DNA sequence: ATCAATATCCACCTGCAGATACTACCAAAAGTGTATTTGGAAACTGCTCCATCAAAAGGCATGTTCAGCTGATTCAGCTGAACATGCCTTTTGATGGAGCAGTTTCCAAATACACTTTTGGTAGTATCTGCAGGTGGATATTGAT
DNA sequence: ATCAATATCCACCTGCAGATACTACCAAAAGTGTATTTGGAAACTGCTCCATCAAAAGGCATGTTCAGCTGAATCAGCTGAACATGCCTTTTGATGGAGCAGTTTCCAAATACACTTTTGGTAGTATCTGCAGGTGGATATTGAT
């Protein structure tokens, strides 16, 4: 059974992360709008995080290098390290 | 035989994961998309497992934050529906 | 031997704030008074904010302080809330908030 | 092996004082360093700028001072610049 | 005695003034209001002339800005003139 | 000196004409009556957001003259970097 | 007596650029690459919003570059616009640009 | 009556290189010189940053690369890194 | 209204993940003490440019009129919400080995410094030119009929 | 459609401030050529913790059904655009001094080793407990009637 990974995401799991952010009631075509939003934010995060992979020359990606990249992209995580 | 009215469920849903803070996306096929994304900037990649996590987090942060904006632009239309309209509007105000 | 800290009535560390401050490349030279100052403005907004956080510890019948009282302390804060407007605190959720016009009829 | 420093052990003594029969979990404590390290960063990274401004080679508990009312919202940086004059206060009057 | 249809005056203003650049508010006046708002945190102020038209160039795009998420609030309210209530909505979403 | 005149209700020389035209430039066709007074209080906001930062630097600086300098720098901090001043 | 410039093939200056990074404390060193590199940067970018503002000055019917210009060639172009999405350039107005629904008729 | 610096006569230089015909006024070359500062410091910044993250308290033309990588969108940042590269070689062979 | 299906509540119980607490220990900060260097406040004062003032240049305030937009009302259709009814993916745990992180070495590249040359800025007096703003006349758009 | 009121175009022109051009000058920048220090790359290596996969756990996919939302169409009430009118305030341009900025002086405070003491972090263990996730049972909520 085939399937891509963005469509991992979910309707049920959208439907959710709605909810949370109060939403009532969900059209049918949110839920492929949604993904390409989610798509082109991990796009520009793991971008920046894998730049500073590379620039350590590492294989690893750390949750210091996503924390660093979600600092410079205006979306300060606090929980993971620095 | 007993049904809820449409919409009863869905705030009943609303209170409920308000109140509480555990990730909404499963884990693995997160991780999927994750690496396959950062499979276009580089091969042979692994992953710190909390760096996976750091991700996660911050992407549903991001993205119940939108969800309260689109709500706000789809009220703003007179509807209670979000559509694909709301979104993009809620994106382009704030300058994405 | 008596440290800054005690000398200047701080739990939190006037040593490290003036290495910190050093090592950082934030000037060539780094004053005397700038550690301490700085120590006690960090202290003193730690202080602030573990009060309301336990505080929400206790408003949900709670002794131990997780991520979601830190988020409800700051975000139930309107100067808080502000300082921390670009920050995403991990495992801490949301306030519940439901926009009028999607109640009920009653 | 190498040394992993943090401010945990300050902010569990501030702790103490404040709420003396709380206690806070590590992923909670994690989130209070991060909170200290950034808001240190930028307090640093303001008074830095203030004083390449005016063309001094010195960050003092003034440039700190600026940073601070530039940084908090009104009461917050009220209570903040009173804590920070009070322990430099402290500290000069003590041999 | 010819008139113009509502909104044909509108159309040739927006024209005019999108292909224009020179500052659209008095200038005397915009420097009063900035004394006054300056002296009111701080007697005493004098001010050099380029920072009172730092504070107006910055001011106008800021507003022109804003008016043209304003639109788009309106717009997507399937209206075609801004009420206070697009302001406000734009405002939430940029996070002022 | 003497008696430097008392200012206020500045806020009105922002005049309903000269908001129409910023509206014209930001590409707004139609204007309800009440958008003048929230324009006023959004730019009122507005600018003491940015003078209280300016004064600041100046004061900071122990000056009692705010220069382009101050209100650049002001505009930096408040993400809305400024060309042109000295920037 | 060679300049750093001309050594390195630019019309940008690498002395300044190199006591510039001295003087902003960025580092406790500069490398010796860094300065000619960093001019390098620079220098093409001004070449980029140059030859674009310059083509609007010329699709305007002028010859002396003003901001208007630099504004045109800026906001028209996806890349400059996004590098300074967050910047004024004073005395630039807008893009010229109105809504669909607002055309008058059908 | 000191003296105040700018990048004109560097700014000019390369306007006389695309545009030969093209002059500049003082406000548009004004705006060039905030421009280039800009970038400057948001490079430098970058680069800074960078270092420390790294415990390296040298900045090298590896930083600004990286610093380069991260600010520029897309194909500015290409060439931009093509440019620079190309720089350095010609520098270091130059001696 | 009442009636019953289901959700939501509170009290009490417990097991173990997560937290506190211990302690030898030990390196690397942090404090101390002495020797040296320098940054920036103070006192003086040259000189820019800011506040302030009067003469006309030229947008703003107000009332009237009515075009057409907003927002209420109604209504039918289609679209999401709900909720059955099954399976297939995710989570959890266990176990090799990739690679990151620690440590030690040594040299290329870095800072330091003194002394020599170049350059970019400014000042002063120079004449040069792009376009803004004025004109008028040719064409385009708009709206009544 | 036509006509005619008014905006728009662009082409041509003269004035002038804003740009460009020039020589004399210099302080501070930059380059050059030494003497001396060292950051980080290389190479080797021990040990996490990462990718993998198999066993257990469990949520999401699908289809039927219909409530109730969205959006269309219709209309009137009234807001907001356009424009005529009257006339006041901003624009601009020329002098007197407040304060900023450039000197130089010099000591209170900074950095720079070197040297003695301590504390904060880790590891090994052992020790402890707050509370999540069951349970029963009482009532509240919702939705049919
Ligand atoms: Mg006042």
């Amino acid at each position: 059974v085939l399937r891509d990974n963005i469509q991992g995401i979910t309707k049920p799991a959208i439907r959710r992360l709605a909810r949370r952010g109060g939403v009532k009631r969900i059209s049918g075509l949110i839920y492929e709008e949604t993904r390409g939003v989610l798509k082109v934010f991990l796009e520009n995060v793991i971008r920046d995080a894998v730049t500073y992979t590379e620039h350590a020359k590492r294989k690893t990606v750390t949750a210091m290098d996503v924390v660093y990249a979600l600092k410079r992209q205006g979306r300060t995580l606090y929980g993971f390290g620095g | 035989p007993h049904r809820y009215r449409p919409g009863t469920v869905a705030l009943r849903e609303i209170r409920r994961y308000q109140k509480s803070t555990e990730l909404l996306i499963r884990k693995l096929p997160f991780q999927r998309l994750v690496r396959e994304i950062a499979q276009d900037f580089k091969t042979d990649l692994r992953f710190q497992s909390s760096a996976v996590m750091a991700l996660q987090e911050a992407s549903e942060a991001y993205l119940v934050a939108l969800f309260e904006d689109t709500n706000l632009c789809a009220i703003h239309a007179k509807r209670v529906t979000i559509m694909p309209k709301d979104i993009q509007l809620a994106r382009r105000i704030r300058g994405e | 031997a008596k440290t800054r800290s005690s000398r200047a009535g701080l739990q939190f560390p006037v040593g490290r704030v003036h290495r910190l401050l050093r090592k950082g490349n934030y000037a060539e030279r780094v004053g005397a008074g700038a550690p301490v100052y700085l120590a006690a403005v960090l202290e003193y907004l730690t202080a602030e904010i573990l009060e309301l956080a336990g505080n929400a510890a206790r408003d949900n019948k709670k002794t131990r302080i997780i991520p979601r009282h830190l988020q409800l302390a700051v975000r139930n804060d309107e100067e808080l809330n502000k300082l921390l407007g670009r920050v995403t605190i991990a495992q801490g959720g949301v306030l519940p908030n439901i926009q009028s016009v999607l109640l009920p009829k009653k | 092996k190498t040394r992993k420093e943090s401010y945990a052990i300050y902010v569990y003594k501030v702790l103490k004082q404040v709420h003396p029969d709380t206690g806070i979990s590590s992923k909670a404590m994690s989130i209070m360093n991060s909170f200290v390290n950034d808001v240190f960063e930028r307090i640093a990274g303001e008074a830095s700028r203030l004083a390449h401004y005016n063309k001094r080679s010195t960050i003092t508990s003034r440039e700190i001072q600026t940073a601070v009312r530039l940084l908090l919202p009104g009461e917050l940086a009220k209570h903040a610049v009173s804590e920070g004059t009070k322990a430099v206060t402290k500290y000069t009057s003590a041999k």
